[PDB]
Parts: structure tokens; C-alpha cells; sequence
């Protein structure tokens, strides 16, 4: 009767669980898999060769870290089933062949993804039902708004869904490969300029860490380089694991522009407000009004300092002055996406949007295209 | 289809231990059995469920008293015929060849003088069932093929296992002409060893923790020439660590009260609840019993024992000792850049000291050091907190285990009485096993499984002697048995303690190995027997329980308590503190040990190893004697002259093994 | 059948029985031959003499170690010094028992399979072992996490390692060791008048280093200090009876463990050969070994050694960071203890080289199964 | 008028100088500099502090050797003051006022580098103007191509640069640290299973020679394992200077596959030939195609009797079955570097490029990070 349902947003970088009707997730680990790569020489001694989430963060200097998702598509397809074993066995501790499980994924991926997911927990893990939703709309629960195109920006994907009165427009959706994992990258390349050198997973890391702890976004950039080579005042210092300090100066704030400057690693795209403005105007006339007015960030990219103010001048720019622009950002944007899939799992109209293991079993892994979105 | 029958009637209820019951059938609408399940139940069974009756049959509707043939051999059958015998006065019945004895809570009077000449020379079967008829037999049998004989008496604490061992002493008392002196000396023992042997669990106010064995030797064509009691699978981690709702051995509650308080104030003794040894149970005083009384009659047994009031001072040192040693308190230090340790001052090291008769600075530096003693010099290494820990445990359980040895050597010296051996046919041994039974409790510990896995052994046991006299035997005079399966259950065992990578090791191995802790222990079980049917890994990494499929069924077991009941260490130090005490009691104690010159102490055998050990000793002497077998049954939990619990019951014929000579009739021939 | 641990060092054996607390030999490892010649008619004549009774009969032999710096030069006479561990020494017959065996990290492939061959064929063992004892060394220090610094008579090396897994790549090998203490303390007493040469002599100059010779803190200070007054000079007595005084040289002999110039050689010394280990390793890894900085071997126990590596890790390494160097008081003996460990634990009898093994694959089945 | 310009291609281990317009270098030797290590008793004996060059090799026996530059990056900024002072003086017998120096980096190094080697030149040997180039580009200008991806490898690092049609992709630049000189530690340490043991810094070059004398790539190394183990064809002897003979059997080619393994030494990274088709893959897709046939090798460490068959091997198994995978290892890639230096240094389009003496008193040492790439 009171049975309660699971909400798995399965990203590329982060892994966030809980069950549906909480306020926060209850288990939040990185989706890495590790192996060792050195020689075991003490017999007796625990012999695994798999560590999965934070364990495998604490032996970070014997493996080799492999994030079984990138760009929001799962590649290894047994290192994934390893990671939902640790989230459902050892995270939250519950049996998955009695919990409905809600699953989360990008706009714009490959079918093959969704059908394998639906094979796997079909199959494998047994549940007695699944839903695959999109993140993006699951931000708009979490902000308790029925209008507005939200930006969500993980590791993995950055993408745009434009919302009205709970109406999507599929046509102006847009969705980037730009994202968090490829800005660790960029800072990774660009620390080589003052003599700091990471090569490996482990040390990749550091890198993500100094990127989080010290990044943020410049108003505008172009002073912020003629502060930076005038004074060191916006210089910072940060200790690495062996006790080396480390300083750094313009890389804090040259390493998220290439948010709004996706030439900065190579990329033809345009930035993400761009990106957003495009997608605004592609919808109709009425609308934007409206989507001007809700600008909804999501995912743990948004989380620089001054994202919002730069994105609010750049969109405010880019559209006509009597629209009013206006950025939601909401405290806890990083779980919006968690938050918004509880709340959509907790209400009696979903429940007969589940997709139960007889439809499954007559219909095949097709479908959830039918009938999830 | 009719009325007044007698008919199974199965209830769907939930709980674990459930069987059929059977009830008189009564009026004539739909089902309508009642007029009692057996005791006073009604059931207005409908005609949907009547599925649940099924007509009894005659055999099973009267109490047989061989179960063998019984009519519906099954766990709900047998449960019944002790019922009807039970409520009958009947406290005994057969299964072939094993007495199941029901302990009546009450003195009944099946046993007389009158009561052993009638059941004299009587073979199973001439007579109902008694615990006469199997001392008899064995008796009989052990003169009538010049071999020696053996009985096993086992079953949950408190289902009169003790005293069964008393009448079958009795009866062999009795068939000897001379009144034997002798056994009135067992039974005056039993008050000592019952108290250094004996604790309170959760379960029975009065436990046995060890095996008791009387070797009760008799002369050519006679009785009773000489007896010995040998004690065997000694628990010893209770010494130092308690179960909540379980206290320690009897002796240090009965000796700490009702004794003169002069004389506690030369050992230093006070209350209770002041040592830890005594108090981290949590239930010091056990409701039932008044333990003053005891040690009267404890040392009032000793006095017959020729125990001088010398002696039993010299014992209550030693227990007085093992106490202040317990409230005894180690801190951490660092030394440079190692672990050290810091006895902090109390009355109790110094009278700890007195009473031991050694140096103070000599106590100190034994509980907190380590000398290597190599070839040429000596080198002596700091303790952690840990490892003090340990070795102050290991000795505390050193001295207890040596004195109950001790114990038993000076009660076996005014009893034994040795038999002339220059004869070839040295004396006809029928030896007496006092031997616990298998538990499952809700939290089991290292404890529980060195019990249970010696039950597997006495399983197997078993079940080789009832195979070889089932069809292995009665067929063989007759009906051809080759095609009927005789498989063994040794894969257990063989998982447990008799295979490479065992259980038994994996506990010993983590032990000793750098930085191991309970958690890396779960892990090594889990990774070698995984594959293992009878392992049940935890389904969770947090879960900290590994279940063994025992006989009996799954039993989980703690990790947490292994690795630290688990390592008895005691060093070289530890005896040369010994050997250099002034007290003669302490190092005649120390004997065998005081002849020192070993290196081997990195050894030190584990109470797992020394568990096997006892328990390898134990099975050969068995091995070497034909074997009884009896199971005794405690009917209720709350002491009552005629209260039969069901569910207590059927618990308890699961635990026993005893289906195993059922299932095997299913096999041949019912 | 109770495993045989015997360490095999370039100066000393230590051997016994796996399972126990201390080695239950230990005696040096030479073969003594008579340099004299015999003129009593029908006095006992040996041809050789191993260990302790070599020593005694110092006088009249010349003294010829087997192994040098981790490698078995003479394999005849070390093989009579096995012999006599086995029946003379722990009186065990070598057929029955498996012996476990220690090697340096980087000797050459010969000697382990040779050592198998000599084990198998001469011994007819009925398994054997070989293993590194910086492992048997963190063995019993009880952890699974450190860089050890094991320093004998023959060699000196790092092995760092951490939760079990080595890293090979920062393993370090160095050839300086006690025997070139005792050459260099032989070298530099003849600037005081004392003339020693002989293998007797220098056994003799051995037990001097062992007796006088300490590690400075502060070696121009003590320079110093040597120079300024008389206190640091100590007397000892040679056999013969006569005294020498030695000032300077109890510090400057240890001092060469720091500073390898002395002896002309570019190695750099014990501590910078830490700090580099230590430094090619993991970055998440180095904070553990800088906090596991075990010590064993023989060599490792002058006194004041252990403050001199604290304070020169100290200065090589950030300030934050924590430097502890952990040098248990039974070093000279945490090879064996380890290596009874190993050969105790459960897990490691699947890990023997059995005879059939050797039988099928040859002498190179060492190298597939050890390390 | 007619000023010759300089080339000074100043490598890990070797140190290639001349001037532009020329063929091949005029000075070719080791980038050392030796000190003695033992004590002079001959009164009257020339005594130096300093060896740089052919000398030091010469007194190799009683000096200590010391490389002033690992990895590309120059550490000691004396010693390396005294190799260009020798360079120009001992060695080109030219006074460095009146002469345009050409020096050669490797792509991403770091910033401060650049700036000490600009002011070095500037204030200590007073040249009149400078350029730093990238060794790839130049290996290019030798090759005679615009389009073509590059491995350099000389003994210092190993990185890949991309190029098509005169124009370099920054975002598929890769650099990897492992060269000759951890090919030759590799060496010094699996030497020494078969009884020989090097250890001095004089003795390093032994090993050096040794490597560049028998040391060959195997085309498949587990054949090559499984019959180095059952025969003798593959052994070989090098006499040491002494006379002692040592004989090598599979070190020939164990020592060489570290860089397609790079494990062997306990590193994360991937081999040359996968770091060479990611770099690839890295591209647009109309350029794959054009890539893929034009892998020029250049460098000291690509001379090995048999890498251009392994790494088309390698790189054809990597890469679709349709593409064309071919090789361009010139038989003087050793100095391919140099002679595209003086190539482009001989250019007349070049001359307006050069950072002149002027531009550095005007803009300080920073002239060199917008004067060059
Ligand atoms: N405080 C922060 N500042 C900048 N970036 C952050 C911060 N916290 C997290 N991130 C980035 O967010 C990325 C993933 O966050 P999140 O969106 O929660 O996971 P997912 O991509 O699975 O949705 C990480 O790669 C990290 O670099
Ligand atoms: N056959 C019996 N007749 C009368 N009383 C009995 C009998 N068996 C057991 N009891 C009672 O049970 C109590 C404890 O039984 P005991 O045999 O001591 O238990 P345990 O088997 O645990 O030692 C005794 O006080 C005794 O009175
Ligand atoms: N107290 C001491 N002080 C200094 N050096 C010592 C001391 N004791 C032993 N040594 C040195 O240790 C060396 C041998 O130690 P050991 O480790 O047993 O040798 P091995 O490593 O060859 O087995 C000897 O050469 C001796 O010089
Ligand atoms: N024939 C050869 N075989 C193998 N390696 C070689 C050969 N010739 C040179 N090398 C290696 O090339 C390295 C330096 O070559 P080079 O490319 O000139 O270095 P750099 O580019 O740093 O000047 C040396 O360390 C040497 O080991
Ligand atoms: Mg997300
Ligand atoms: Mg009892
Ligand atoms: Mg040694
Ligand atoms: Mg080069």
C-alpha cells in the first residue's frame, strides 16, 4: 500500500537518490568506477577490484577513475549497473524489485540509451515500475512555476527547454556538450601556463576542486583582465593534497567564460545566453513575454558567483528594453532537478503514467518511446 | 467424512514454529472440529477451508512409545506423542534408540529402589521407556562384547540434563553390590564444578558454559572400581566479557558475598557493582536463588573434597586477584611515534600485586611491555592500548582456566582411585557426557559458533551411529539397502573448520593481520565463501551478519565481538612474572608453563585453536566408545509442574537433530 | 610441518620457525679456512668453519662472507652455510618443512633461481618462497601503509606502499651499507696510529662501530665540539689488551650514511633518497607515507639516526605536512618477524611454489609466482 | 644588410646550432654541464670549475653531469647561461650582438619559460632581435607540407600539433613527458636482472649509447617475448669502455615499447600511437582524412630500427578501414626541426616578425606572449 517510490537523477558527474516526498536527496556520491593499476604485494590483505562513488575517492591514488557517462550517454554499460547496485543496495538501503523507480535524462539523446535503461532495470534489478523523465522539466517543479525556459547545466550537457502553462515547445529546444567536465578540462590546460602540471584521473580531481573552490564569473571581461594583470589582488591560494600551495590569478574567471565563449576549447556554439535568447525567439510571440520574465538556472555549472548578473546584462542586451529580464536562481539549484522529480513521483495523477512490468513484457523495450514523453 | 475423529487440523498462523495439531471432531455443521485443539481452542471451521483437516491415523491417535513406527512421521506427529505421554505423567519415550526425557518441573516417583531391580537386565522394548533401561543396556552391552560404552546427554540449558546423569549413576550404583562411596563424591563435586563452570544466561538462571565427562571406570564382573572427571570446550572469553542480561561464573557472586568481612578486607574485596568483571552485565543479582547459600554449600562441598582451608584461600586470592585486575585502567600515550600505554594509579594494583605476591614495578612492566629475548640480548617493546588490553584479559582467563583445572585434578585425585593397569584388561569404561545443545538466539557471537560448530560434530556423530544401525543394519539381516541413500552432511564442516580457507582460520588469520578489524573479517568470509550454498553473505556492505547453514537451519552471527574474544596472548613475560611469584599456589597452577624456553608464544593458541583442540580430544574418546544418545526437552519457559508449550517443544526437536532418523525411515521403508 | 622463515642477510642469518616471537638463530655469515699450518699429529681438522665457531677460532682462519651487497658470490659456501642452519642451527630436516627466503628489490634474476634450484634439488624442500623485505618489514609494524627504509650489511633500500599496493616505479636501491661503514671506520682510524687489516681486525673494527660509533644532529656543530674539547672521545679495549681512543670518528663513520661523498660515491644520501621516493609516488599518497616513515635493519640503529631523518624529511618537505619516523625497538629483527607472519597467515599456502611446479616449469617458475 | 640569422634549436639533450640558409647544423652536442667531484693534488694543473659540451663527455670520469633542462622546462638559469654563452662563443665562433637568434619550445610550456629565455637573450647577450617557435611547425617547414599532424619526440617530451593548410588546432595539442631520457632510466633499471648495475651520472651515457646502438622496435611484442624465450638470434654484445663485455637479449626491445605501454614506468597515460588518433579524432571530420596520411614523425627518439611499421600497425587497427594510413618518417628526422627552423628563418616574409629591440624596451618581457603564436 504505502509503498514508497524511488527518484535516481543518474547524471555524468553526480548520482543523487532519495526516495519521493523528501525534501533534500539522501545519498549524493560521484558516478566514477575505479580499478587499481599497481601491483598488490601484501597477501591477505582485502582484494577488490571495483570501487564505486566515495569510496573510490578514498583510494584515489591506486585506481583509474572512469565516469561511466559522458555528455549525458551512457558508454560502459556494465560500470553503470555497477554504480545503480551501490545506489540501491548500499546507498539507500532498500530492495529495488519493490519500489517504482523514476529515472532522469537529457532532451535530446540517442533511443538506444532510454531502451537499454528500461531493459536493464526491467531485467536486471527487477523493479515493478519505471518512469524515464526529463530534468529540465522536473526544474520547473522544483521551482513551483508553470511557465518559464529553464537552463540546466551539469557536467555532462547544458541544455534549454522553453514551458508554458505546462505546454513545451520541442522545436525551440536547444542542447550543448559544453559543461562542467569540459571546464575542469579547460583549467586542467590552462594551469600548465603558471608551472602547475595534472595529468591523471586522480589529479583531475584536484583540478575539479580548485575549480569550484575558486572559480567565478566576471561582469566583464575584459576589465577583469586589466584588474588581473594590474594587481594581484585577485589572485588565490589553494593547498594540494602533499601540502604545495598553489596560486592563481586569471584563470579563475577565464575558466567559466567559456560559458559565453565556447571558442575559448574550440567550439563553434554560440554562449549559453545565445543559446537562450535563440531558443526564446524560436517559440511564439505571446510566449516570450512571459519566458523573459522566468529564466530558471539549474544544475551545479550555474553555481558560479555572478553567473546570474552576467546572464541577466547579456540576455538584457541581447532583447528589446521594454522586456523586463528577469534570472531566477534559486539557492539550491543543484538538487532542483531531485527536488522537482520527488515532487512530480508524490502526485496521484502520475501514477498511472508508470510504465509496470506487463506493458513491458508484452510490448517490449519500446515502450517508454510511447509513454514516457 | 464423519464425526467425533480425530483429524489434523492445520492453522494458518504465523509464527515460525507451527504444526499441524489435530483436534476431536465435534457437532456436524461445516468443519466443526474443536472440543479442544488439545487444550481448550475452538475453531468454527467453514467448508471452504476444510482443506485443512486431514484424518489421523490410529497409530498417531494413541501414544506409541517408539516413534519409529508411528503412523504420520512427521515434526507435528511426534510433537503430539510426547503430549498425550507428558500430560500423562509419562516423561519418557524412544525413537529407535534415543530417549527423549521431558523434565517435569516436579519430584515424581518413577524412580525407586523397587524402580531399579524392575528394570534390571531389561532390553529396549521389554519395559516403557526409562532412563533406567538406557544405563542398563549400556551396562549390559559393555560386558556382553568386552567394549566400552558412551552416553551423550544433551538439550537446551535447564531440561534436566544434570540430573539424567545423576540417575544413570544412580542405576550403575545400584546394580553393583557395594553401596560405592564413590558416587556420593560425584555428586558432593557437583556443587564445585557447577560453580566454577556454571553462569547466568539470558535464557536459564543456570548454565553449563563447558562439556562435563564422568569416566566412571569399572573392574572385571564389577562396579564402580574408580571414576575421573575430565572437562572439555571450557568457555573462557565470560571471564572477561559479559552478554548484557548474562553475568560471570557463579563463584566470584557467591564468593564476594556471605563470606566474613575480615576476610574480604585482606583480599580487598568490596561490593559488586565496583568491578567490571562483574557489573558490565548489568543484572548482578539473579531472582531464584540466594548465592550466600550456595557458597556454603560450595564450601561445604569442598571440605569434603579434601580441599584444606589453606587451599581455598589460596583460591580466593587468585579470583581476588582476577578482579582488581579487571578494574584495572589503560590510557593511550605516544611515546616517539609509537603506541604506549599507562596503567593509571589505583588501590586495585597494588592489592593486585599483593595478592599475586609480585614485585609492583615487576607487574607494571609485564601489563605494559614485550621482550623479544633473542639469541644474545633482549629488546622490549611498547604495547598499544589495544594489545594491554589483551594480554590483562588473556592472563585473567590464564589463571580461571588453570584453576578449574587445577580444580578438577584435586576432585578426580579423591575419586579416580587408579585401576590397576598391569592387567591387559585395564577396566570397562561407560563414560557420562554433560554436553550443551545448539542455540539460535536473536544476537549470536563468537561464543555461539564455536558451541554450534561443536554440535556439527556431534551431529555428524549421530547421525553415522543411527545411519549404521537404520537400514545399514535391520535391512541387512533381511531386505536389500544398497539402493537406499546414505549420504553424510560433512560439507558444513568442511566450510567451518576441515578445508582450507575454513571460517575458523579467516577469524584466526584476521586476528594477527596488520590493521584488521571485524569489518575487514566479514569481507574475507564474503569474498572466499560466496559461492559456498551454505555461506549467506549480508545482502548490505553495512550489514554486519554472515549466516552458516548449520544442521539445524541458518544462523546469523555478530561480526562485530570477533578479533577481540578471539586473542588470548600471552607472552613470555607473563610466565616469568609467574615463576618469579612468591606464592606457590600461582606457579604450581603455572607448572607446565613455568618450565618456559619457548618462542612460540606468538602462537599462543586462540581460543579458537584451543576450542578445536578440546573439541578433537572429546570426538576421539567418543570415537573410541559405542554411543547412547538422549535428548532432553524443557516443556515451558516459566517453571511449572504441567505446562506443555508447543512452540518451546518443536524448537527444540528442530535444534536437536533427532527428524534426521525420521527422514531416513521416509528414505527406506516407513 | 611448521614453515621455515631464514633471512638470508649479507652479514647475519636470522632463521627459525614461522609462528614464532624472535628468530631462533642468529649467527654471521662467513666461512672461516685455515691460513696456518698444522703441526700437531692427530689434533680434530676441519676444512672450514661457519659462523660462530668462526669467529671463536678467529685467530687461525681467514673470514669470507658469501653474499655481498644482496648477491650470492660463492655459491658452495653458501650453500654450506645452509646446510648448517638447517642441522646444526634449528636441527630440522629440510625435506619436511617449507622455507621462506628474502631478496632485495632489484637483484639480478640469476640468484633467485638459483636459490629455487639449490632449495628444490640440493634441500629437496618441499616448497619454497622468496619475498621482499620492506614488505615483511611493514608486516610487522603492524600496518599496510608506509616507505620503508630497511638498511642491512649489504644494501640499502625504499619501498613505498600503500593499503597492500606497491609502487615499483619508486622503488630505490642503494649499495651503501654497514660493511662500508666498517671499511670507512677502518680507513679513517689509521689517521689516530691504529693499524687494522685483517678480516679478524676488521670483525674487531665491526664491533668498535657497533659500540662507539653515533649519529649527530649537527655535523659541523659536533665538528666543533670534537675539536674544542675531550668530552665526545670514549676508550675501548682491544683483545690483546691495549686501549684506543677514538674522538671524532664515532660520528664521522654513521656521517657517511648522509653524506656518500665521503667514500667517494654520487649517490645521494638516506634522506634525499626518502624524499625522492616519497615524491615520485601519488600526490594523494604522500601525506600517508610521510607519516609512515618505518625503519629496519641493523644498520638503522645508531643512536640519534631516527632524529636526523625527522629533521632532514623535515626541511626537504612542505611545512604543513607532518614527518614521523617510526623505528620500533626490535628493527634489527621486523624482516623475520614479518616473513613469520606471512608464512603464518592462511592466505599465503596457496602461494608456495610446490615441487611439481618446479618439476613441470623449471627454475623459472620463480619469477611467474614470487613477485 | 647581409645578417645572418641563428638558429638555436636548443633540445633536452642536444643542443643544435648554425645559421639560417644552411643544410644541416654546425654544431651538434650535449646539453651538460660537468663540475669536478674529486680533489686536485697536481700544483700547476689548469684547473676549470665548468665543462659544457664534447669537453664534459671527454672528462666524463672525474666530473658530475647535470642536464639544465628536464622536460623542456630549463631549471638551472646559470648553467643554461653557460651552454648559450658556449654556444655562441666556443662553438659558432660569432658574436651574438650583430646576429637574429631563432630559439625553438615546446608548445605548452610554461609562460615564465618563455619570458626568462626573451630576457636572458636580451639583456646578457644583447641580440638584436629574437623569435620563439614551435618545434612541430618547423618540423612541418622541413617536411616541405602545410597539412599533416607531427610527433615530436626528442629526449625532453613527446607532443602531437595538428596542421592543416597552414592553420594549427590549439585544442588538439597534446603533450605527454616520456622521452629518450626515461627510455634511457627504463634501460638502467631492467639492466640490472641481468647482473650489471649503472648508477653514476657518467655512467648514464653508457646506457645512452647502449639504447641508441641495440635497441629496435618490435613489430608484435608478445611474439617477439615468446621467441626472445626460446632462442638466442635476438641477443646481442656491447662491449663497456673499460673492455668488459654485456650481452642483452629481450631489453632490446622491452625498453623501446614503454612508449606505446606507458605502464612499464608506472604511468596513466595512453601510448604514442592512441595519443597520436585522439589527437586525430580531436579535428574537424573534414580534416581526418588528410591527417591520417600525413603523420610526420620527427625527433631523436623516433629513430628506432622499426617504429614507423608499429605505429601504422597501430594507428591502421585504430582507424576506419577505408582511410589510408601512411607514415612520413624522413631518414633525417633527427635534425628536421633545425632545417624548418632555418627554413622559415631564411624567409623574407619572416623578417617583419621579429621581436626587435626596440618592442622589448617599449613592452618589457610580456612582447614575446603576442609576438609569438
Ligand atoms: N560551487 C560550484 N561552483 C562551480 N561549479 C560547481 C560547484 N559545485 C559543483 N560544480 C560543478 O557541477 C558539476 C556537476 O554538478 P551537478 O549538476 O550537480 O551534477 P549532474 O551533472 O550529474 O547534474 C561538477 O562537474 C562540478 O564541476
Ligand atoms: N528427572 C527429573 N526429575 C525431577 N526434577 C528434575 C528432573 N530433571 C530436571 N529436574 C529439575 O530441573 C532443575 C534443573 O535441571 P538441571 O538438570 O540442573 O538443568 P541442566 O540440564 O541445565 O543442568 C533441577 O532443580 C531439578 O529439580
Ligand atoms: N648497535 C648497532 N649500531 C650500529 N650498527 C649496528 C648495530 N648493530 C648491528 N649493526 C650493523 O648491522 C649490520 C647487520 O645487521 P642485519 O640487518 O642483521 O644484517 P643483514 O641485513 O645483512 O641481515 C652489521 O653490519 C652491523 O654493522
Ligand atoms: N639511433 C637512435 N636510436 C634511439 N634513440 C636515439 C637515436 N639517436 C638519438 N636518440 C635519442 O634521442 C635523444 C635526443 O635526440 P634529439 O631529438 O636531438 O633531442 P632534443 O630534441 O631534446 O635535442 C637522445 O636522448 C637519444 O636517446
Ligand atoms: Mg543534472
Ligand atoms: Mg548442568
Ligand atoms: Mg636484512
Ligand atoms: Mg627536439
Amino acid at each position: 500500500d504505502e509503498t514508497t517510490a524511488l527518484v535516481c537523477d543518474n547524471g555524468s558527474g553526480l548520482v543523487k537518490a532519495g526516495f519521493a516526498g523528501d525534501d533534500a536527496p539522501r545519498a549524493v556520491f560521484p558516478s566514477i568506477v575505479g580499478r587499481p593499476r599497481h601491483q598488490g604485494v601484501m597477501v591477505g590483505m582485502g582484494q577488490k577490484d571495483s570501487y564505486v562513488g566515495d569510496e573510490a575517492q578514498s583510494k584515489r591514488g591506486i585506481l583509474t577513475l572512469k565516469y561511466p557517462i559522458e555528455h549525458g550517454i551512457i558508454t560502459n554499460w556494465d560500470d553503470m549497473e555497477k554504480i545503480w547496485h551501490h545506489t540501491f543496495y548500499n546507498e539507500l538501503r532498500v530492495a529495488p524489485e519493490e519500489h517504482p523507480t523514476l529515472l532522469t535524462e537529457a532532451p535530446l539523446n540517442p533511443k538506444a540509451n532510454r531502451e537499454k535503461m528500461t531493459q536493464i532495470m526491467f531485467e536486471t534489478f527487477n523493479v515493478p515500475a519505471m518512469y524515464v523523465a526529463i530534468q529540465a522539466v522536473l526544474s520547473l517543479y522544483a521551482s513551483g512555476r508553470t511557465t518559464g525556459i529553464v537552463l540546466d547545466s551539469g557536467d555532462g550537457v547544458t541544455h534549454n527547454v522553453p514551458i508554458y502553462e505546462g505546454y513545451a515547445l520541442p522545436h525551440a529546444i536547444m542542447r550543448l556538450d559544453l559543461a562542467g567536465r569540459d571546464l575542469t578540462d579547460y583549467l586542467m590546460k590552462i594551469l600548465t601556463e603558471r608551472g602547475y602540471s595534472f595529468v591523471t584521473t586522480a589529479e583531475r580531481e584536484i583540478v575539479r576542486d580548485i575549480k569550484e573552490k575558486l572559480c567565478y564569473v566576471a561582469l566583464d571581461f575584459e576589465n577583469e583582465m586589466a584588474t588581473a594583470a594590474s594587481s594581484s589582488s585577485l589572485e588565490k591560494s589553494y593547498e594540494l593534497p602533499d601540502g604545495q600551495v598553489i596560486t592563481i590569478g586569471n584563470e579563475r574567471f577565464r575558466c567559466p567564460e567559456t560559458l559565453f565563449q565556447p571558442s575559448f576549447i574550440g567550439m563553434e556554439s554560440a554562449g549559453i545566453h545565445e543559446t537562450t535568447y535563440n531558443s526564446i525567439m524560436k517559440c511564439d510571440i505571446d510566449i516570450r513575454k512571459d519566458l523573459y520574465a522566468n529564466n530558471v538556472m539549474s544544475g551545479g555549472t550555474t553555481m558560479y558567483p555572478g553567473i546570474a548578473d552576467r546572464m541577466q546584462k547579456e540576455i538584457t542586451a541581447l532583447a528589446p528594453s521594454t522586456m523586463k529580464i528577469k534570472i531566477i536562481a534559486p539557492p539550491e539549484r543543484k538538487y532542483s532537478v531531485w527536488i522537482g522529480g520527488s515532487i512530480l513521483a508524490s502526485l496521484s495523477t502520475f501514477q498511472q503514467m508508470w510504465i509496470t512490468k506487463q506493458e513491458y513484457d508484452e510490448a517490449g523495450p519500446s515502450i517508454v518511446h510511447r509513454k514516457c514523453f | 467424512l464423519q464425526k467425533g475423529d480425530y483429524v489434523w487440523m492445520d492453522l494458518k498462523s504465523g509464527q515460525e514454529f507451527d504444526v499441524p495439531i489435530g483436534a476431536v471432531v465435534k457437532l456436524c455443521d461445516s468443519g466443526q472440529i474443536q472440543a479442544v485443539d488439545d487444550e481448550d481452542n475452538e475453531h468454527w471451521i467453514s467448508p471452504q477451508n476444510a482443506t485443512h483437516i486431514k484424518p489421523m491415523h490410529p497409530t498417531s491417535v494413541h501414544g506409541v512409545e517408539d516413534m519409529i513406527r508411528l503412523g504420520d512421521l512427521n515434526e507435528a506427529g511426534i510433537l503430539r506423542n510426547l503430549l498425550i505421554r507428558y500430560r500423562d505423567h509419562l516423561i519418557y519415550t524412544y525413537t529407535g534408540s534415543i530417549l527423549v526425557a521431558v523434565n517435569p518441573y516436579q519430584l515424581l516417583s518413577i524412580y525407586s529402589p523397587e524402580h531399579i531391580r524392575q528394570y534390571t537386565n531389561k532390553k529396549i522394548g521389554e519395559m516403557p521407556p526409562h532412563i533406567f533401561a538406557i544405563a542398563d543396556n549400556c551396562y549390559f552391552n559393555m560386558k556382553r562384547n568386552n567394549r566400552d560404552q558412551c552416553c551423550i546427554i544433551s538439550g537446551e540449558s535447564g531440561a534436566g540434563k544434570t540430573e539424567s546423569t545423576k540417575l544413570i549413576l544412580q542405576f550403575l550404583a545400584a546394580i553393583s553390590g557395594q553401596h560405592s562411596w564413590i558416587e556420593q563424591q560425584v555428586l558432593e563435586a557437583t556443587p564445585i564444578l557447577e560453580a566454577f563452570g556454571n553462569a547466568k544466561t539470558i535464557r536459564n538462571d543456570n548454565s553449563s558454559r563447558f562439556g562435563k565427562y564422568i569416566d566412571i571406570h569399572f573392574n572385571k564382573r564389577g562396579a564402580i572400581e574408580g571414576a575421573k572427571i575430565e572437562q572439555y570446550l571450557l568457555e573462557k572469553s565470560r571471564v572477561c566479557r559479559q552478554a548484557p542480561d548474562e553475568r560471570n561464573y557463579h563463584v566470584f557472586y557467591c564468593m564476594l558475598e556471605g563470606m566474613n568481612e575480615e576476610e574480604k578486607k585482606k583480599l580487598g574485596l568490596g561490593q559488586a557493582a565496583d568491578y567490571n568483571y562483574l557489573a558490565m552485565g548489568n543484572c548482578i543479582t539473579c531472582e531464584g536463588r540466594v548465592d550466600s547459600q550456595e557458597y556454603a554449600n560450595i564450601r561445604s562441598a569442598m571440605k569434603v573434597l579434601m580441599f584444606t582451608d589453606t587451599e581455598n584461600w589460596e583460591i580466593s586470592k587468585l579470583l581476588a586477584a582476577i578482579l582488581h585486575m579487571g578494574n584495572l585502567q589503560y590510557e593511550a600515550r605516544t611515546f616517539e611515534n609509537l603506541d604506549a600505554c599507562e596503567v593509571l594509579f589505583s588501590p586495585s594494583l597494588a592489592t593486585a600485586a599483593s595478592l599475586l605476591e609480585v614485585n609492583p614495578p615487576d607487574l607494571m612492566s609485564c601489563l605494559t611491555s614485550r621482550t623479544l629475548i633473542t639469541r644474545g640480548e633482549t629488546v622490549s617493546t611498547p604495547l598499544s592500548r589495544e594489545q594491554a588490553l589483551d594480554v590483562r584479559d588473556a592472563f585473567v582467563k590464564g589463571i580461571y582456566g588453570r584453576l578449574f583445572v587445577w580444580i578438577v585434578e584435586k576432585i578426580n585425585a579423591a575419586i579416580y582411585k587408579p585401576p590397576p593397569l598391569e592387567v591387559k584388561n585395564s577396566r570397562r569404561s561407560i563414560g557420562l557426557l554433560d554436553i550443551f545443545g545448539f542455540e539460535n538466539f536473536t544476537v549470536n557471537s563468537f561464543e555461539q559458533l564455536c558451541i554450534n560448530f561443536a554440535n556439527e560434530h556431534l551431529q555428524q556423530f549421530f547421525v553415522r551411529h543411527v545411519f549404521k544401525l537404520e537400514q545399514e543394519e535391520y535391512d541387512l539381516e533381511s531386505i536389500d539397502w544398497l539402493h537406499i541413500e546414505f549420504t553424510d552432511n560433512q560439507e558444513a564442516l568442511d566450510m567451518i573448520a576441515n578445508r582450507p580457507m575454513n571460517v575458523i582460520s579467516l577469524i584466526d588469520e584476521e586476528s594477527k593481520f596488520p590493521k584488521g578489524t571485524d569489518a575487514t573479517m566479514l569481507h574475507k568470509l564474503n569474498s572466499q565463501h560466496k559461492l559456498n550454498a551454505n555461506y549467506v553473505p549480508p545482502k548490505n556492505s553495512h550489514e554486519t551478519q554472515f549466516g552458516i547453514n548449520h544442521f539445524a537451519g541458518v544462523v546469523y552471527y555478530e561480526s562485530q565481538g570477533f578479533l577481540e574474544k578471539n586473542r588470548d596472548t600471552l607472552h613470555g613475560d607473563i610466565i616469568q612474572l609467574v615463576h618469579s611469584s612468591r606464592n606457590k599456589f600461582i606457579k604450581q597452577i603455572f607448572q607446565a608453563d613455568v618450565a618456559m624456553g619457548a618462542e612460540t608464544r606468538k602462537r599462543s593458541p586462540t581460543l579458537s585453536s584451543q576450542f578445536k583442540r578440546s573439541l578433537e580430544l572429546l570426538m576421539r574418546t567418543l570415537g573410541a566408545c559405542q554411543p547412547f544418545f538422549v535428548r532432553c526437552i524443557k516443556p515451558n519457559e516459566f517453571k511449572k509442574p504441567m505446562l506443555f508449550d508447543r512452540h518451546l517443544c518443536v524448537r527444540q526437536l528442530r535444534y536437536s537433530g533427532m527428524m534426521e532418523t525420521i527422514r531416513i525411515r521416509h528414505a527406506g521403508y516407513p
